[PDB]
């Protein structure tokens, strides 16, 4: 049994650029296949962001491809995210989630200034 | 106009009609033997009726077979194509899942096939119609009318398609049990009320090396069967249809267009009574002029007539001595136009008769009593 | 869009409740089913035919039929009162496409 827990920065200035963290702990990231992020954006509905089922290569959403970079390492052990020229709409609650069956906590991301 | 027939010998028609035409048939029919009096025959066929009892398939659907390779101890790995309704998986995995999946048509297949025709005829003052099948001929006393059988593109176990709106297709082989993607009918949604998947009989290849990075190659067939007969079409019957009534589990229409042709046997009784059933332009009059003999049985009677002949030079007839209605007698005669004599001889009755002069159902308006045979 | 919910449905103690999902894509995948509590990460209830994970009611169950999908919770019960989210893959096959929500209030 594993535990995820999701970490970002809180609070970034727009135009600059996001990076998202996902640590697995009590297991290997490895041993679950499939990993996913989606964001809900505060009193709003969820919005998948992409996932890697895949060694090969990672699924993106149309919308939100090029600005976003997804990863899965296994030396630190974490799954990566990083969102490229944030704008005033991308302030959210970003999950975290293997196989969509376990989810983490989430963590809030604010874009303001 | 319309042409007359002698009937010498029975009238037989036999001949073959389109689905979707009426055939009507008209003829005098006129007294065989040397006199032209003549029952007029008016036949009137309808547009064939098509009826088939079925049992409701459910709808055929149209997809397309995608193939993903993945790789990375596979067990349990979740694809995120798990929640297709039909996929198939066999380090690397190998997975087939079929999308974009679109309904077509709702399928029946035939029990029992019965092609129906109206069928009304006029023979004399009789007219009568009904609803005939292969096993059940028109009769009638003097005309018969009978469906020898059609030919047909539709038949018993083939199944019928209906695309949307309800275009149509006839398939001959349709899969039930086990599907295979491609056949007719693979991919099919009966009752609604789940789904039922095609299998995959082709194997996987698996292409594995370094840097190259592996492929799965999926060798059986790709393309749906609703593809491969649109691919094919003229190899399939269409048909189209009109005035359509679906009873859930019958279904029975009018074909528009050609298709189907059935063959009629019309048969004429050659045993007619001219007199009573049929018609002359001749007027004919009668009278009773005088009576010698007795009634009852004995010598019996002999009826004197005059009959007049009009609208034509000469008529070859009977002339009947009769009482109220029952006949006792009856003289053939070649009338000339005017006045004609006529003696009738006849046999029976009984004191209250009083015998007339008679012509089919007319009869003078005078009679006369014969003599006590004591 | 191309999986749409209804914004909101209200529903009384011990009734029948019945969240549909409607999108093209619903017809060549089951939907995923989840239920949000304010202030907490999604939960899944519902995937492909009416499978559902431990920890999860026997109320809760699976329904599909045409281009809708439909989450039915007999007897409802106040702990229900949640957010409920429709969940599929998209035509194309390489997306995944959440609903509209849905906000059941039990009274
Ligand atoms: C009805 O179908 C026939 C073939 O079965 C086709 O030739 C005909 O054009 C169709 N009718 C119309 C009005 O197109």
């Amino acid at each position: 049994q594993v535990q995820l827990q999701e970490s970002g920065p809180g609070l970034v200035k727009p135009s600059e650029t996001l990076s998202l963290t996902c640590v697995v702990s009590g297991g290997s990231i490895s041993s679950s296949n499939w990993w996913s992020w989606v964001r809900q954006p505060p009193g709003k509905g969820l919005e998948w962001i992409g996932e890697i089922y895949h060694s090969g290569s990672p699924n993106y959403n149309p919308s939100l491809k090029s600005r976003v970079t997804i990863s899965v390492d296994k030396s630190k052990n974490q799954f990566s995210l990083k969102l490229s020229s944030v704008t005033a709409a991308d302030t959210a609650v970003y999950y975290c989630a293997r196989q969509m069956r376990q989810w983490g906590q989430g963590t809030l991301v604010t874009v303001s200034s | 106009g319309v042409g007359s027939v002698p009937m010498h010998t029975d009238l037989e028609l036999d001949f073959s009609l389109t689905s979707s035409s009426k055939y009507t048939y008209r003829r005098k029919l006129t007294n065989p033997l040397e006199e032209a009096q003549s029952i007029d025959l008016h036949i009137e066929i309808e547009e064939q009726t098509i009826g088939v009892d079925v049992h409701a398939l459910g709808h055929w659907f149209d997809g397309r077979l995608n193939l993903k390779t993945s790789f990375h101890a596979c067990t349990k790995y979740e694809y995120p194509w798990h929640t297709a309704k039909c996929h198939y998986e066999r380090c690397t995995a190998c997975g087939l899942y079929l999308d974009q999946l679109k309904p077509v048509g709702s399928a029946y297949k035939i029990i029992t096939i019965r092609y129906s025709r109206r069928v009304c005829v006029q023979f004399g003052e009789e007219n009568l119609c009904k609803i005939i099948d292969m096993n059940d001929c028109f009769v009638s006393r003097h005309v018969k009318v009978c469906i020898i059988g059609t030919v047909s593109k539709f038949s018993q176990g083939d199944t019928l398609l209906f695309f949307g709106p309800l275009g149509g297709l006839i398939f001959k082989h349709w899969c039930t049990s086990t599907c295979q993607f491609g056949d007719p009918g693979d991919i099919m949604s009966p009752r609604d009320k789940g789904f039922l998947c095609p299998e995959f009989p082709g194997s996987f290849r698996k292409k594995c090396n370094f840097a190259t990075t592996p492929i799965c190659e999926y060798d059986g067939n790709m393309v749906s069967g609703y593809k491969k007969v649109m691919a094919t079409i003229d190899s399939f019957q269409s048909f189209n249809t009109s005035t359509m009534h679906f009873t859930d589990e019958r279904i029975e229409w009018k074909d528009p267009d050609g298709m189907l042709r059935d063959h009629i046997n019309i048969l004429v009784t050659k045993d007619i009574d001219f007199d009573n059933l049929g018609e002359n332009p001749c007027k004919i009059g009668l009278q009773t002029s005088s009576i010698e003999g007795a009634w009852g049985s004995g010598v019996g009677f002999t009826l004197t007539c005059l009959v007049s002949l009009t609208e034509c030079p000469t008529f070859l007839t009977s002339i009947k001595a009769c009482d109220k209605a029952i006949c006792y007698g009856a003289e053939s005669v070649t009338l000339t136009r005017g006045q004609n004599t006529v003696k009738v001889s006849g046999k029976g009755g009984h004191s209250g008769s009083t015998f007339r002069c008679c012509h089919g159902e007319d009869c003078s308006q005078i009679g006369l009593h014969a003599a006590a045979p004591h």
